[PDB]
DNA sequence: GCTGATCTTCAGCTGGTTGCTGAGAGTTGCAGCATTGCTGAGTCTTAGCAATGGATACTTCCCGATTCCCCTCACAAAAATAGGTCAGTCTGTCTGGCTAGTTCTGTACTTGCAGACACAGGGCATGTGGGGTTCCTATTTTT
DNA sequence: AAAAATAGGAACCCCACATGCCCTGTGTCTGCAAGTACAGAACTAGCCAGACAGACTGACCTATTTTTGTGAGGGGAATCGGGAAGTATCCATTGCTAAGACTCAGCAATGCTGCAACTCTCAGCAACCAGCTGAAGATCAGC
């Protein structure tokens, strides 16, 4: 399963809806969320998952923090940015 | 042989008689074609079911009991033929 | 011992034995009780008796000494319970009840 | 000036007559020809017993008569006395046929 | 549950017309005919006619033809009876009773009675009046004129009260009737028997036939206890 | 010759029991035959369904009585139940 | 102040309730009605919750279909207001 | 003992049922007629269901009994078994 | 030999053996043919597959993950053959088709 | 505690075969269970009647095919007949 | 028996609008959707849209929305397609075809074609054209872009004629087609095989998928006999 | 509005008849009788769950009064159309005969289904876990 | 200072997935009767044919029914705010439904026999038809 980082990879590789999440370094895998359209990205994630309640960017981001233990997604000291690991790239 | 254009055999006075038995006092001139269409649809349904019943029996003659079965199958039970 | 019909034992005119045979061979249950055919024959006899008496009365009021399908239709359609039981039943050569809507009659 | 009946009274006379009799109101031969033509499209060289055609005719008369009673009820509802195809359509729709 | 309401007494001068209702409730109104019965001290119970609300069908006693007219109102579940040209011999109590369209059925439930005062088959009850103690056996014979195929019913009428059905079909116990009352007989001979007696049993018992078109009652039997 | 095995004679016996001097036509005879067959099929099928619902394998007088209550309207059910109960009670006494 | 012209709110209600699926009658009144009706047949009866739910759903479906037929009858008579006579005509034609 | 509970089917509820049926304008006399027809329908279905439960020697009406009653009245209901 | 389900032999997903048992114990005939359970299981599977595919299409058109009774009702009521097959059938939590008569609409 | 024996797993298998990603709720599951039971009862009863009319004691695939033709409307019957015929042909070859 | 009648050729100047009928007969009109297909010599066959007369539901090709609008006339059993703003690149033959609402069904019967002239899943038909004598085997492949659960049909179109259906559901023979024609395959690869050829079998063969919302035809395959 | 004369239809009576119903002779197939056995149904006991009853707090809806608008209903004119007559025409009906294609009956038999039994795997109930989801608070950076 | 971003504990939800088990579907063999292929009898439905009388058809005129336009008024819709139920959840009680064991009475299965129900027939009579006559009702002036 683990489909969340698959979602985050697919739209970036397909160039879909760059207004919310987009590239600056494809080699290292870092990306930046828009402070405005990240709510739209979270909502589009929630409609795909078809949950009960509309999810906010806070509940979206809560999931990425568990990825640090496994190592797919980690948070660095830079506003609205994360990155995949080399294996999942 | 081949039969063609026989729904016209249900003439205007026949439909008027049927309407009179139903208590209809005045009949519009467009009623006859609509009644012919309705009768054709009803007959097509019943005859198709009866022919299916006859076919399953490996027969070539539609018996009255097949018609009774076809009518009973459609919530139109008929008494007096078996 | 001399054979006594089960219909006579139950005081009936309908065939209890034939009803039992039809119940057994009719694909209804794995087994049929002893009193089930008796009950079935009694109910069938009561129903046919009621319909026949009403139809005979209708024939007599028509000054006829023979029940025809029209008399059966008059007996059934004039009884609300019988009409409800046989609402979806067509009787051949039974005609229809004489009924004219009030608004269709001439006023004066 | 020959005697003439006002429109409406002959219709009521026919209603009284045809609600008292039980014979088939459609000629037998045209109905049988219609049945054979309809059956031609389901199977070739079919055969019909006379009692089969009679049962079909009885069913058709009963169905059409009941439909005409419902149509008359619909027409009276619309403050009319003339049945029109719209009344037939409404009755058949409410009955569940359409 | 089943109840047939009726109006109160009406005082009418002779030569006029009167109408009383029979508002019925507690059952499917159109499934049961409403039968009208008049009771006088000099004739006893007398059948007038019935009306079938299902198809407005009526049937009148010949001796009451023209005098009485029955109408039905499906909306309010009411049945009216109209008497025209009220003659002096009309000061009596008029009852409306419920009866099913089934031939075996009888007049099962009755109205309270509207005491209106103005200003065939002969059905014979052998014991006119009888006396009994608190626990004896009584038997009432109701020999008929012609033959009726068990279409006979027994009624108990307390004084100043509507009659109550006991036996229908000459043998069947009516609803709520204890098994002390037992009917028997068929053809032309019928009998009503009460095994155990009580102070309640002090009433007048009538036997009614409905095998032929003019329904006829018996003369009645005044039964007294102790 | 196939021994159609109808209900005609029993219906005629009932008719002579209720209307001694009234006959019946062949068409009316066939109509009453069809009526008897239809009612028998209805009651038997509904009793079979009742037995199946309660996981019973036998059809008894209880199933027939409940079927009669379910398909006959009004006082028809009451009088048919009375007739059936009387017939069964008399038959049990043999 | 602002007031909607008659029939606009009704059309909005028609669009809204034809889109949803929940029961339109409150559960408690219907439960009370069902128990009251069953009191006539057998005293001291008992109902499963799913039994009352099935009864309510059947009643809603029946009433909705009946109202569709009633609306068709009313439109046939060149009206937009349903009256008891349309209900009666629809029930009579249906065979009830 | 319960009484007069047919008044529990309120006017707004009947209006909602009409709205789902596509009715735009509702007369003032519709509500009593609707209550009557609903009562008749409910009485029929409940009588059949109670017969079904009584045959099984039960004192509790199950969803199966209601489904069976609706099926035998030609009103097959899905979702309850 | 190795046990093989009759459904696998017929290449079906519905249980042929269960259908055979239901036919035998359902009071339908004295005997039941060998191919009758296979035939009727195939028919039931086909009908189930058609309805489920239509309901899934309806659910996807509403951008929903799961088929709910509303989608089944939409699938059946929007197909004339399926509507005719299920004309006298009520679906729980199904609702009604959105349909407004043209006369009620304002000009 | 009696192993209710529903149709849920087979309907779920069919659903996952025809729409690999969409799920199904419990209410819709019960509705489709009822649908399968209803269609089974209809076809089986009509085939039983067909066998009874022709004085046959066994229900065969011919009876089921005729019942399907009589009960399903339009192309539904045609496609169901094709599916049943193909399944029986495959089963015969074992 | 089943017939779908159309109109004659249309001579229309650019910038105007034209409507053509698809009067249908021989079957229950409301049970089958009427699908419209356009055919250009340089893009083969393209699916325009369909109308379901049972509920007047439509669904258009995304590249034809606004340009084409479909209307249903239930009384006359006729369906019209209205094309607005006729551009020069609209000169083509417009076919109307009958397709059932069942997912397994396909466009079984076609209209004669209305020639109008003005003054995603991709199907790959690998063999463009072939030559063969009167008795050999020939195989046509319709490799698909995405997967389609056997929702593929094979059509035969004689020149200046409406296409004729051969295979539906990727394996099932159509009505009246001889068993010489045989289709096979599922998923993304499909095949059509002709058992023994005749001088009649020379035509163009297309593969239509209807597994997804925009129906797409194949590139075509011209078969030449001897 | 109130009858009155005239014409048409319907209802009733009586004789001839005629096809249809009821009863009798021959017979044959199935209901009744008498055993035999065994299993489905009745009876007790009790586990187990679901329905009932009450409480509490919160949310949702219902009810009555006001205003007014636009829909229903009454009514008159027109304009559409169906019904009543009649002369002419066409077709259903009745009669009976002849195939000949179809249905029914009897035999030999064969093929497939029920019955019995061993058993093993499919399906049901219940559990465990990944990948999130939700919910509320606190903390550390940017704008 | 404020707000956006980030952490995080702690329940919780959905969909696989695993596991235990038990009972029911499968494999195998046997017996036998349900259904089939075939042949011959019989039977009944389709076709032919001719007359003829009555039903049907189209034109014509008129009356009477439906449609259209108009206007009034009042019934129902839209609104609102306070109160009245409804609802959710939580707990306790209780009662009622079914599982499990035990037992045996009724029902299936079987064979023989006799009589009741079926078929075929024919006499006679209830119903039908034709003719006639009298009452009721529709229709058109008329005072």
């Amino acid at each position: 399963k683990i489909r969340l980082y698959q979602f985050l990879l697919d739209l970036l590789r397909s160039g879909d809806m760059k207004d919310s999440i987009w590239w600056v370094d494809k080699d290292k895998g870092t990306f930046q969320f828009s402070s405005k359209h990240k709510e739209a990205l979270a909502h589009r994630w929630g409609i795909q998952k078809c949950n009960r309640k509309k999810m906010t960017y806070q509940k979206m981001a809560r999931a990425l923090r568990n990825y640090g233990k496994t190592g797919e997604v980690k948070k660095v000291k830079k506003k609205l940015t994360y990155q995949f690991s080399g294996e999942v790239l | 042989k081949v039969l063609r254009d026989n729904i016209q055999g249900i003439t205007k006075p026949a439909i008027r008689r049927l309407a009179r038995r139903g208590g209809v006092k005045r009949i519009s001139g467009l009623i006859y074609e609509e009644t012919r269409g309705v009768l054709k649809v009803f007959l097509e349904n019943v005859i198709r079911d009866a022919v299916t019943y006859t076919e399953h029996a490996k027969r070539k003659t539609v018996t009255a009991m097949d018609v009774v079965y076809a009518l009973k199958r459609q919530g139109r039970t008929l008494y007096g033929f078996g | 011992a001399k054979a006594k019909s089960r219909s006579s034992r139950a005081g009936l005119q309908f065939p209890v034995g034939r009803v039992h045979r039809l119940l057994r061979k009719g694909n209804y249950a794995e087994r049929v009780g002893a009193g089930a055919p008796v009950y079935m024959a009694a109910v069938l006899e009561y129903l046919t008796a009621e319909i026949l008496e009403l139809a005979g009365n209708a024939a007599r009021d028509n000054k006829k000494t023979r029940i025809i399908p029209r008399h059966l239709q008059l007996a059934i359609r004039n009884d609300e319970e019988l009409n409800k039981l046989l609402g979806k039943v067509t009787i051949a050569q039974g005609g229809v009840l004489p009924n004219i809507q009030a608004v269709l009659l001439p006023k004066k | 000036k020959p005697h003439r009946y006002r429109p409406g009274t002959v219709a009521l006379r026919e209603i009284r007559r045809y609600q008292k009799s039980t014979e088939l109101l459609i000629r037998k031969l045209p109905f049988q020809r219609l049945v054979r033509e309809i059956a031609q499209d389901f199977k070739t060289d079919l055969r019909f017993q006379s009692s089969a055609v009679m049962a079909l005719q009885e069913a058709c008369e009963a169905y059409l008569v009941g439909l005409f009673e419902d149509t008359n009820l619909c027409a009276i509802h619309a403050k009319r006395v003339t049945i029109m195809p719209k009344d037939i359509q409404l009755a058949r729709r409410i009955r569940g046929e359409r | 549950e089943v109840q047939l309401q009726q109006s109160g007494p009406e005082l009418v001068e002779p030569g006029t017309s009167v109408k009383m209702p029979c508002k019925a409730s507690g059952y499917t109104f159109t499934s049961y005919t409403i039968q009208w019965v008049k009771q006088t001290p000099r004739q006893g119970l007398e059948w007038i006619g019935y009306i079938y609300p299902y198809n407005a069908g009526t049937k009148y006693n010949e001796k009451f033809k023209g005098k009485a007219t029955l109408t039905s109102d499906k909306s309010s579940s009411t049945v009216y009876m109209e008497l025209s040209s009220l003659t002096s011999e009309d000061s009596a109590v008029y009852y409306c009773a419920r009866k099913s369209s089934r031939l075996r059925s009888t007049l099962d439930y009755w109205g309270q009675g509207t005491s209106v005062t103005v200003s065939d088959i002969k059905m014979t009850q052998s014991p006119s009046s009888m006396h009994a103690s608190l626990g004896e056996r009584v038997t009432i014979t109701c020999k008929a004129s012609q033959d009726i195929r068990s279409y006979l019913s027994w009624y108990q009428q307390k004084p100043w009260k509507s009659p109550k059905t006991l036996i229908y079909y000459a043998t069947s116990l009516a609803d709520g009737v204890p098994s002390r009352f037992s009917g028997s007989g068929s053809g032309q001979d019928f009998s009503l028997t009460i095994n155990n007696l009580e102070s309640d049993d002090t009433a007048t018992y009538y036997c009614l036939q409905h095998g032929e078109s003019p329904y006829t009652f018996g003369s009645g039997t005044k039964l007294e206890i102790k | 010759r196939s021994r159609k095995e109808s209900y005609s004679i029993y219906v005629y016996k009932v008719l002579k029991q209720v209307h001694p001097d009234t006959g019946i036509s062949s068409k009316a005879m066939g109509i009453m035959n069809s009526f008897v067959n239809d009612i028998f099929e209805r009651i038997a099928g509904e009793a079979s369904r009742l037995a199946h619902y309660n996981k019973r394998s036998t059809i008894t007088s209880r199933e027939i009585q409940t079927a009669v209550r379910l398909l006959l309207p009004g006082e028809l059910a009451k009088h048919a139940v009375s007739e059936g109960t009387k017939a069964v009670t008399k038959y049990t006494s043999s």
